[PDB]
DNA sequence: AAAAAAAAAAAAAAAAA
DNA sequence: TTTTTTTTTTTTTTTTT
């Protein structure tokens, strides 16, 4: 049984696990890998975050393992728009501000924060390593050179 | 069938009010309160689990708001030889958590924050001794990190067990000294057990002396044999059509231990 | 309520000044400077844990630019058969970075960067002897490449375990004895106690000679059992409507130990 | 009560200055000095073990730095068959550090090393009759090693025992005398008794050669004695109701002898 | 400020010549030129890893043409449970190559290919016990396919290690055993040491015999020893404003040992 | 995504003298 | 009443595809 985090209707799927994970006291990889666990499906991705008999597995997983059911399948883009397929890009004062990834990021021809009017960023300063925040977390620092992400 | 139903009933147990049950939980509740970590010691079957049991009675977990069960008082008991993984995982049941798969290191946090929102201000680890000693340091951990008092209740074998570590001896040495009962404490008791215990058509009288001797040396003043002894010649005198346990039953009964 | 506010108060902990924290203190200093890795031995509930504590409030973090936060002094304490992955995740959470997935040649290099940047002139390691014995190579590396000291807080136990790995042992040969109180130190720490922790209505005058041969045969110059047996006294104390706490409270805790 | 008061005071046992104990005092601070083993041998009830107890007492351990004490005199009594294990772990405890599992060939080196840095000038055994002759071994190689003076505090018996080892024998042949008392100096002791250690309010005047007489007989110059005869006299004497001791209560203790 | 600058000075390392330093680069050098596999073995705190820097400093790297810089000699330092990766990975990063994502198939190959090209006469491997016994074959594979030298540096549990297996036994025959400090060898490093390691205003005269005494017990003979406690003593005799180190700080500091 | 397979440290036991 | 040793299962772990 988990607890639900404060809802935003922008946040992505990815987010929104993520945001369960740490509120819940485990690693989100640590959390799908358990979720896959207590439903038994075998379908169940650790890191392909939208699949379509998944979408009957959130489904399910809403209206059972929270304390109160949180809107999972209106965060999860089905086919979704203009998807990236590359790593994901992210902004860096939006993760700052609001510990949270808004579902924009995933989409092409949104190449500028519309909050901040900053270009998105992909990778790690001077690093140079790339930087997806649903692999490397909400919180904005570099997996190689932990240094925070900066614009 | 009537002597079916009294016989299903008698087979059963239930928790009789004793001196020595109000005063472990007077005593427990002040260590509740100074949250002092203290020690439960005394001789095998001899109203302790019964107590402890009593006492979690006593003090029911509160859940007038949605938020998690304000539980307060933890009571477990470890099965053999339990690892550091088997007792945060019966923790953790207890509180109503399920244990999703993973290593002790990252349920060492999952039990900390279940132990934490709830109360729990009191944990009661019977039967202490079947543990491996490698346990008492997370058992420590908990006693020192959290403001939380641990009983450790157990037979005087557990000593042998703690004073093979300094830092565990020096943090329980308070104690209370559960023991059996002996004089006018024991002829009270069988008073009481056969007018609350035992619900017989006719009344046996097991407080007259003929029969309170066999009762007494049968018994050795271990609540645990006086049971056993009354409720099993119970049973065997009604399967016989008697209406109440006869002299010849109580000895028949005694020759037996 | 008056009454629970003082329970609520009185439950909880707080540091008091002594001399054997003092010399502590000052002797760690002179560690510090010269970089000296060095050992601190002393029995239980001698107030080894909180002498530590209270050094790092002494020093605590500077931030003089948009750098990250120049954290003079570490203080961690492992858990039970800490492994090699285990010691670096705490002293990274300490220093306030995220650890991420990855294997022990990972973040063994990230530990390095963090502990880099930041001063970190000195490693405080309580309870040293809960440690796998193959986790003091990597200690020894960190003591080694960088210009920090670790001291190796422990009991008499940790003696044991150093004396077992010889690089270890000369490595860490410098001592501080922590001790326990006898003689005027603890009479004087009596008045201090009942001047400073306690703040009672009326006086008890604790250092009196009548009740004063009660706290030394009950505490035997351990202050962690002088804490607790006037902290428990006074709530029991103020529980009876008493201002003070009578001799006949010292006795009735006494008796418990 | 006041009686009860007098009676829990007299049933307690105090020093008296003598003679004898001054003797020992600067015999044992020559040897001290010189580094010199020796023993001391006198009759049982003499109050050799008092005077051992008042010499540690004179020169108290030092604590003025923040480093182990410095202990001038090591003071232990063996347990009966004492091995060799035993002796090492009494010599340990008496320094204050605690003794970690392990074999006599393990906490042999402890001792040596607890041994070193604490003074130890010169080491008290007491009851020299209660060791395993393979134990002389151990403390021959303690006197040897290290310059520690070894005092063998014995009784007639112990004699026996020495000399059946040829090189524990030559080691330990200087020795001091105990005796008894006679004469003068048991007169003037029994005056110093009832001024010091008798507080009664009115005068026995145990002085008086009609009750003197009966004291003599009954003690027979051993200060044991003494110390008993007077002691219960005392205490009978107070239960009467009397404010003195009364010549016929002396020789009512006197005829239990 | 004057007194931290000699400070930040004094806690810092230096490589002063000693006897045993050079004795063991022209032992090595012989190595060199024969290419042969030898072992160089020691007690802790004998100044073995300091030597070896030393001799990595004698023959640096040359560049003089328009192939890879030629290091003549490699010196790396296993990390705990080093497993057949992990030598490959520190091996490639000495010689400034960056390790591409791959298997142990892939860069044991790039290995080769840059101990090829450069000289990489001999490779040093120090602290050889920490070690998996699996990469000792990667290890007599370099040593037995290119013209290199291995020499296993490490302390008296190396040979415990090195003995489990018959094939590394009989490669590693060849040995130098280190030596602690004795006699006038000892008394002429502290003469060296003040002179060169000590830039003091005022001479302390180290050599005398009063103060020599207390620097032989303090320090067993062991470099690593004599090192502590003089560099401890100047900054503690500085800290007291004292212009050179008085034998009441030696005295000070070495009974901290 | 996942599992297996065991090397090795540890803990009574009972036998003598 | 002590001293090996000695044998075995249980285990946490560690990596590899
Ligand atoms: N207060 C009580 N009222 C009624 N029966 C009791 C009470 N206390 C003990 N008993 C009887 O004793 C039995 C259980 O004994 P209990 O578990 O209290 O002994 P114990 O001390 O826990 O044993 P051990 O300490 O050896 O585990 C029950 O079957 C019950 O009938
Ligand atoms: N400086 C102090 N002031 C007040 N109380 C103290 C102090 N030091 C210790 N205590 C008491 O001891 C308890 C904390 O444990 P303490 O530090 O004494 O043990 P320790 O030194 O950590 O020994 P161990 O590490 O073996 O447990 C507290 O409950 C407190 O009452
Ligand atoms: N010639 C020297 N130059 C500098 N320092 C020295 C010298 N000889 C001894 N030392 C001091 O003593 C120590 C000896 O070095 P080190 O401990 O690396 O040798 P080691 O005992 O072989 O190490 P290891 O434990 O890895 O075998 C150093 O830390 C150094 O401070
Ligand atoms: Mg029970
Ligand atoms: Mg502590
Ligand atoms: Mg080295």
């Amino acid at each position: 049984w988990l607890f639900l985090i404060k809802p935003y209707e922008g946040e992505s799927l990815s987010h929104f696990l993520g945001r369960f994970r740490r509120a819940n006291h485990l690693s989100a990889s640590g959390l799908g890998t358990l979720a896959g666990i207590g439903a038994i499906v075998a379908r169940w991705e650790r890191f392909h975050f939208n699949p379509r008999p998944s979408q009957q597995e959130l489904e399910a997983i809403a209206s059972v393992v929270e304390v109160d059911a949180q809107r999972l399948a209106q965060m999860l883009p089905p086919a979704g728009v203009g998807m990236q397929h590359e790593p994901i890009r992210l902004c860096g004062a939006c993760y700052a501000e609001s510990p949270c990834h808004r579902i924009e990021w995933q989409y092409k021809s949104v190449w500028k924060c519309d909050r901040h009017q900053l270009k998105i960023l992909a990778k790690c300063p001077n690093c140079q390593a790339p930087f997806k925040m649903p692999a490397l977390w909400e919180d904005g620092c570099c997996h190689r050179c932990r240094m925070p992400f900066a614009e | 069938e009537w002597l079916q139903a009294e016989i299903a009933r008698l087979k059963g147990k239930s928790i009789v009010p004793l001196q020595q049950v109000k005063t472990l939980h007077d005593w427990l509740d002040g260590k509740r309160k100074a949250r002092k970590s203290c020690r439960v010691v005394g001789e095998s079957r001899t109203g302790k689990t019964v107590a402890c049991d009593a006492y979690r009675y006593r003090h029911k977990p509160q859940q007038e708001a949605g938020r998690p069960p304000t539980v307060p008082v933890v009571y477990i008991r470890p099965h053999q030889k339990c690892g550091p993984k088997d007792l945060f995982k019966k923790i953790t049941e207890y509180l109503k958590y399920r244990v999703t798969k993973g290593t002790v290191s990252d349920f060492r946090d999952r039990t900390i924050e279940v132990l934490k929102g709830c109360g729990v201000e009191m944990l009661i680890i019977d039967e202490a001794d079947r543990l491996k000693p490698e346990t008492f340091a997370d058992v420590r951990d908990i006693a020192e990190d959290l403001g939380i008092a641990v009983v450790l209740v157990g037979t005087d074998r557990l000593d042998a067990v703690i004073k093979r570590d300094e830092q565990v001896l020096e943090r329980f040495r308070a104690h209370l000294r559960f023991g059996k009962l002996s004089g006018e404490d024991f002829k009270n008791t069988v008073e009481m057990w056969e007018q609350m215990v035992l619900k017989l058509p006719v009344s046996s009288n097991l407080k007259s002396k003929e029969m309170l001797r066999i009762l007494t040396s049968a018994t050795e003043g271990y609540i645990g044999r006086l049971d056993e002894i009354l409720r099993e010649a119970a049973i065997r005198s009604l399967s016989r059509g008697l209406k109440k346990i006869d002299k010849a039953v109580l000895q028949e009964v005694a020759k037996e231990y």
